[PDB]
RNA sequence: ACCGGCGGACGGCUCAGUAACACGUCGGUAACCUACCCUCGGGAGGGGGAUAACCCCGGGAAACUGGGGCUAAUCCCCCAUAGGCCUGGGGUACUGGAAGGUCCCCAGGCCGAAAGGGAGCCGUAAGGCUCCGCCCGAGGAUGGGCCGGCGGCCGAUUAGGUAGUUGGUGGGGUAACGGCCCACCAAGCCGAAGAUCGGUACGGGCCGUGAGAGCGGGAGCCCGGAGAUGGACACUGAGACACGGGUCC
């Protein structure tokens, strides 16, 4: 389960890329959209990652993911489970009409070693 | 859906066989069965060309007149008798048939609450 | 198949009330919505190109008529799909010309050319009468147009009158009546475009149409519909009627 | 009160909301006569009118019936045999689309 | 080849003249777009950089051929209303 | 290039199904809806919020698609007034052949608008002129929905068919009236003038033949109806349950 977790900074507008084998990845395997990690814990040196002086307490915000096979996590399926779900806007979907809806495979929010994308947003 | 276009007997007991596929223009709706609770609920319908219906899920008050034009809001407390159903005054169903009392007195609904939206009555003298 | 509204119009399904050409294309222009009926009605394209070859192809047309030379009711008309109906003054300023719109006594549409003067009064039938919110009458047109009065005046105006407004300023200039002896001009039916004096009115059960029956200056005695029967005058017509 | 026909009213008054006479409902369109041959149906009448149809070929002519049912108000209260007029209206339900407005002869 | 004018109309909404001719010829070759233009501008008095001829039509056997053309008031007139291909045709636009 | 508006429901193709108010004709809707367009009478007041594009980082073999920041509108939301609907009590002002219609006055309630946005020419500014615009009300107009009378094949080696079936009362639903549906009350309704069932078939304007009566066909053009591999369903829109849109077998 080779994570390739994204970091975003809200305060700057900038993401930077973290490539994770296994050990660190057990912990953040198990949670949910919208749960906060701190940083530490998952041994990132954001602060010399991206240069900066950032605090002590920074706290890892995850949003969101994709998995091998590129279909994206919407957060409100809830289980780590692959579904077909007819979506008409959200995550997942891209309408391009006034009110089509189109079915489309999607996890829940929990992430699960199927995972290989996981999005963050920093929170200071 | 809820079809309402022509029936499949002719009146002299033959069959009728569907020359085409139903049109949307021919749908009903589910029924409206307003119950009487202690807040008004109401929801807004799209319909046919564009217009607008307002649906009565909830009834709380009711607007009773009294032979001279002088109306009052008074909440419903219960149904005393449906004639459309059977089932509906034990239910505790307004329609516009109904029969009900509230704290001035026992009232006949006359208005459609699933079709505007409002509980009108007449005083029962 | 069906699902909305048409956009076309084949040739040779068009009204019979237009000098065209049934067979040279396939296509017409299809009127848009307007003042008068399909059939009492044609395109703005067509009297500018058929009726007065003042442009050979539809896309001349549609550049003259956009360039505001012409002027229908006193108001210019851009839009090549707008119906032109009876009755109606159709003013081409920069030649000085003017036209009247008139049945034929085939049923067809025609121009009668008429004076600089007549040119700003445009007759209108009260199809209608009815009120609305507040005191005041509203008075419905044979073309659709509607007008204004107070509830004072109710009694000045009546169905199957006819009213002389002075276009564009929208105007009331005089009141004619449905009555015996009125001079009468016939819209449609079998004796379109003949007209006369009012005669004798019939009224039927249901809602079968009134008759009315017309004296010709000839003294000829026919009959029509009342909503047909248009009156344009008095005791001598008050609009060149030929 | 008329409602335009060239018909006396009945002589007695009636609360059917569905009467012409005596109701909101409105009659518009073909007026027919005919002969009641059912009157079973609750204020229901079948209304039979006969009329020659001519075969081109055969130069002759033909009977033939055409069967109406007529909603009955109380106020005409038609029965078999009696000669009715009846009138166009809305659909009063699956097959009653006329309304009686006057008995011309009763049986 | 001589040519008679028909028909001539004034066009005030679009500010051209119509002319409709007929020319007539003994056995010879129908005439050619320029040298029907030039002749008709030489008697006409018009103004060669705005005449267009619509077309010259021959028919069945026979020793005169029909003719329309326009002349415009003002140049740019001429290019707004006039088709590219007719102008072509005539030789006014290099193509 | 993107958001945003309109259109994509017309046109084009086929005759499968359908013996039916599908088609032809005459009438009705006083029982009903309609963007585009026309006329008249009115209005445009105060606030708020996202996000596309773009930037950083990607994922996925593809098809597609995730996270973070920064923005505008004729984008979206809220408040205010006009306006819409229901019902009760009074006056009769209007059209109609006839008012459950329309108008006026009180009463109880629900719902509830906009874009003074854009362009040009002047004007020091202010302000002005013009062009295309936005919202509400009453009418039209355009395209339809629904209903009625009459008319147009063969089989009796098919004689009985019908049980929401026929009608009623009270309601629901619909844009609209209706057993269209629902709850109860009755036994009604169709039929040898051929019901029911079965065979065949898109109907008409028309065409082929004959001196005519008549017989036969009704693919090409026009009008109307259905279908988009066979079925069944819904979303957006004035309009579809939609040939080059969507979901399941
Ligand atoms: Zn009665």
């Amino acid at each position: 389960a080779t994570f390739k977790l994204v970091i975003s900074d809200p305060k700057s507008g900038i993401a930077k890329q973290v490539e994770i084998t296994g050990a660190e990845t057990e912990k953040l395997i198990g949670k949910r959209i919208g749960d906060q990690i701190p940083a530490k814990e998952l041994n990132i040196n954001l602060n010399e990652l991206f240069g900066k002086e950032f605090p002590e307490d920074v706290k890892l915000e995850i949003r969101g993911g994709t998995d091998k096979d590129g279909f994206p996590m919407r957060p409100d399926i809830h289980g780590p489970r692959r579904v077909r779900v007819l979506l008409s806007k959200g995550p997942g979907f891209r309408p391009k009409e006034k009110g089509e809806r189109r079915k489309k495979t999607v996890r829940g929010n929990t992430i699960s070693p199927e995972i290989v994308q996981v999005n963050v947003k920093l929170v200071y | 859906a809820i079809w309402q276009g022509r029936s499949l007997k002719k009146p002299s007991g033959g069959r009728i066989v569907l020359a085409r596929k139903k049109r949307k223009r021919e749908l009903g709706r589910e029924p409206s069965n307003t119950r009487v609770a202690e807040q008004d609920k109401r929801k807004i319908i799209r319909t046919y060309g564009g217009n607008r219906k307002v649906r009565l899920t909830a009834a709380a008050y009711a607007n009773v007149f009294d032979k001279s034009g002088k109306g009052r809001k008074v909440r419903i407390i219960r149904v005393i008798e449906n004639p459309a159903n059977r089932q509906f005054a034990r239910r505790n169903i307004i329609t516009k048939g109904a029969i009900i009392e509230t704290e001035i007195g026992k009232a006949k609904v006359t208005s459609r609450p699933g079709q505007d939206g409002v509980v009108n009555a007449i005083l029962l003298e | 198949a069906r699902k909305g509204p048409k956009r076309h119009l084949k040739r040779l399904a068009a009204p019979t009330s237009w000098y065209i050409e049934r067979k040279a294309y396939k296509w017409a222009v299809r009127p848009r919505p307007g003042p008068h009926n399909m059939r009492t009605s044609i395109p703005l394209l067509y009297i500018v190109r058929d009726y007065l070859g003042y442009a050979k192809t539809a896309r001349e047309a549609r550049k003259i008529l956009n360039e505001g030379k012409f002027l229908v009711d006193g108001r210019v008309r851009k839009d090549y799909k707008f119906p032109v109906g009876i009755m109606d003054v159709v003013s081409i300023p920069e030649t000085g010309e003017h036209y009247r719109v008139l049945p034929n006594r085939i049923g067809k549409l025609i121009l009668h050319p008429i004076s600089e003067d007549e040119a700003f009064i445009k007759p209108l039938r009260i199809r209608n009468k009815r009120m609305i919110k507040g005191a005041r009458v509203q008075l419905n047109f044979h073309d659709g147009t509607n007008h204004i009065v107070s509830i004072a005046e109710k009694d000045n105006y009546f169905t199957s009158y006819t009213v002389l407004m002075k276009v564009p300023e929208r105007e009331i200039l005089e009141v004619l009546p449905f009555e015996k002896g009125a001079y009468v001009f016939v819209t449609q039916g079998k004796n379109v475009a003949r007209k006369g004096r009012i005669v004798e009115i019939k009224r039927f059960p249901m809602g079968w149409p009134d008759v009315v029956t017309i004296e010709d200056e000839e003294g000829e005695l026919f009959d029509t519909l009342k909503e047909y029967a248009f009156v344009v005058g008095t005791d001598k017509p008050k609009i060149s009627l030929p | 009160r008329d409602i335009g026909l060239r018909v006396q009213p009945p002589a007695e008054k009636c609360d059917d909301p569905k009467c012409p006479w005596h109701g909101n409902l409105k009659i518009h369109g073909r007026v027919f006569e005919g002969i009641v041959v059912s009157d079973k149906p609750r204020k229901t009448v079948t209304v039979e009118r006969q009329y020659y149809f001519y075969l081109n070929k055969y130069e002759r002519y033909e009977l033939r019936r055409s069967k109406i049912h007529a909603h009955n108000p109380p106020c005409i209260n038609a029965k078999v045999g009696d000669k009715v007029l009846i009138a166009e209206t809305r659909p009063l339900s699956k097959t009653k689309h006329f309304v009686v407005v006057a008995v011309l002869e009763r049986a | 080849m001589e040519i008679r004018i028909k028909e001539i109309k004034e066009n005030k909404l679009i500010g051209r003249k119509e002319i409709y001719f007929e020319i007539y010829h003994p056995g010879e070759p129908t005439p050619s777009r320029k040298d029907v233009k030039g002749k008709l501008v030489a008697m006409l008095d018009l103004n060669p950089e705005t005449t267009v001829i619509q077309y010259i039509r021959s028919y069945f056997g026979s020793y005169i051929s029909k003719g329309y053309a326009k002349a415009y008031d003002s140049k740019e007139r001429m290019l707004y209303i006039e088709p590219e291909y007719i102008l072509i045709r005539d030789g006014l636009i290099e193509k």
